[PDB]
């Protein structure tokens, strides 16, 4: 037989999560590809993005470790 | 393998804009293997970033290092938990000395607690815990190269994280009691994910499920490995279209309330059907407060019929039933929600999620290898007020 019983616990929450709960990463080893700015720059990915709002977006990765800012590069 | 490259202001001002007009806030991780003849952080490449930042008005918290655990592995150079809670103590100084002094601080971003990890985890909150405003660490079930189908779907498989998060909590309550725990890098599986399974309709059983366990366990943020990416576990593809998972998130992020609660099932059976609860998402239009927000994963083979509890069993419940659009099933890269295919309406707009009412009364259809949302509605449950 297929029909289960549930039982709830619905006296007072057992934890609170954030807002943020759902939140999302960028790969640190995108900002080596040459098109970067066009791909973040899409208008349809920030339509996708907004959706999952409100959010964190983590910029990390492997390659976390072996970037350096440069100021002067364009 | 990892070689050194540099990032620029245009590089940099792409992801904040982004991160910006999208409605979500930016963690950036910084380099940590820039190491002074002491084997102490060298800071001088992060301050020219934070003042840069700074200098444009960009609100940011930060990170320092990923995966510490494996730098001797990935660069030959070993880092022990001191020296990098010392690290982090280090970065909190210039924080505190820039523009945006109460920004926050986020580590050490460790890999799931294997003995060598822990320890590392320890010894880094003992030292530097003081400063972190959350605890980070990185989960996947699987390594993407030898993952199967059979382990998307496979109980035994999910269940592998409840040990992990276990020993996370174990850790920090030893060192560094009440502080709030994050995952700050999940997927189903690593090495990029597994092709032609990571970005599928079968992915959705692992998302749900870490998910679900993640809030049932007192995890308070759990960021997706990867938004966008050459990954496989992406939830946008390279044309930017959405995958089953960006449906899944969409729907979660909409209906799933911030306050946790518990579900289980009379029979104990409790393996292969898996319910969460939550209070419904208040932001939601539709819903009320009081409104109660169920989601359940079957992978049983059949249908399975789910029955609410006094005093719910009579209230009008609004199912989400998420179905692959044939003929992959399972490995299908489109999903049907109450049988229609989940498409955006053009480049600027998101479809409406339409809910299917049920017949009040009724049992809750959920058919095999699926996953659905049921809304209860007027559930008037004064926890959720
Ligand atoms: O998908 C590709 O484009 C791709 C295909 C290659 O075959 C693949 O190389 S691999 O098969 O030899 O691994 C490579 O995968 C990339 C991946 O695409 C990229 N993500 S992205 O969004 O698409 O850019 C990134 O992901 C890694 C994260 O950066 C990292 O924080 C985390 O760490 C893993 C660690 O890498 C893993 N080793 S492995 O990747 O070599 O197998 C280790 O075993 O587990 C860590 C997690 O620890 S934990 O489970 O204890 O919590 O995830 C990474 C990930 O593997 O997804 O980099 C990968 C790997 O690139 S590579 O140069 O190291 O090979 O590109
Ligand atoms: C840190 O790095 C910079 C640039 O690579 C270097 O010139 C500087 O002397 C280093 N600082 C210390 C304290 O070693
Ligand atoms: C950790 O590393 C530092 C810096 O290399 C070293 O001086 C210290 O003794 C180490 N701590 C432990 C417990 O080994
Ligand atoms: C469900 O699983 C078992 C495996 O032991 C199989 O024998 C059974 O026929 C399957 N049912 C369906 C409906 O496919
Ligand atoms: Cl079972």
């Amino acid at each position: 037989q297929d029909v289960v019983d549930l039982d709830f616990f619905t006296q007072e929450p057992l934890h609170l999560v954030s807002p943020s709960f759902l939140s999302v990463t960028i790969d640190a080893n995108l900002a080596t590809d040459p098109r970067f700015l066009i791909l973040l720059g899409s208008p349809k990915l920030r339509t996708l993005a907004r959706g999952l709002s409100p959010a964190y977006l983590r910029f990390g990765g492997t390659k976390t470790d072996f970037l350096i800012f440069d100021p002067k590069k364009e | 393998k990892f070689k050194n490259s540099t990032y620029s202001r245009s590089s940099v001002d792409v992801l904040y804009t982004f991160a910006n007009c999208s409605g979500l806030d930016l963690i950036f991780g910084l380099n940590a293997l820039l190491r002074t003849a002491d084997l102490q952080w060298n800071s001088s490449n992060a301050q020219l970033l934070l003042d840069y930042c700074s200098s444009k008005g960009y609100n940011i918290s930060w990170e320092l290092g990923n995966e510490p655990n494996s730098f001797l592995k990935k660069a030959d150079i070993f880092i022990n938990g001191s020296q990098l809670g010392e690290d982090f103590i280090q970065l909190h100084k210039l924080l505190r000395k820039s523009t945006f002094k109460n920004a926050k601080l986020y580590g050490p971003d460790v890999g799931q607690p294997r003995r060598k990890t822990a320890k590392m985890l320890k010894s880094f909150l003992k030292a530097g815990g003081e400063v972190i405003d959350s605890v980070t660490w990185h989960h996947y079930y699987l390594n993407g190269r030898t993952a199967t189908r059979e382990d998307f779907l496979n109980p035994d498989v999910l269940d592998i994280f409840i040990s992990s998060v276990q020993k996370v909590f174990q850790v920090v309550e030893s060192t560094r009691p009440g502080k709030k725990v994050w995952l700050g890098e999940t997927s189903s599986a690593y090495g990029g994910g597994a092709p032609l399974l990571s970005d599928t309709f079968a992915a959705g059983f692992m998302w749900l499920d870490k998910l679900g366990l993640s809030a049932r366990m007192g995890i308070e943020v759990v960021m997706r490995q990867v938004f966008f990416g050459a990954g496989n576990y992406h939830l946008v593809d390279e044309n930017f279209d959405p995958l089953p998972d960006y449906w899944l998130s969409l729907l979660f992020k909409k209906l799933v309330g911030t306050k946790v609660l518990m579900a289980s099932v009379q029979g104990s059976k409790r393996r292969k059907l898996r319910v969460y609860l939550h209070c419904t998402n208040t932001d939601n239009p539709r819903y009320k407060e009081g409104d109660l927000t169920l989601y359940a994963i079957n992978l049983h083979n059949v249908t399975k019929y789910l029955r609410l509890p006094y005093p719910f069993s009579n209230k009008q419940v609004d199912k989400y039933l998420l179905r692959p659009l044939g003929p992959h099933g399972l490995l299908s890269k489109s999903v049907q929600l109450n049988g229609l295919t989940l498409k955006m309406v053009d480049d600027q707009t998101l479809p409406p999620l339409m809910e299917k009412p049920l017949r009040p009364g009724s049992s809750l259809g959920l058919p095999a290898f699926s996953y659905s949302f049921f809304v209860i509605r007027n559930a008037k449950v004064a926890a959720c007020i």
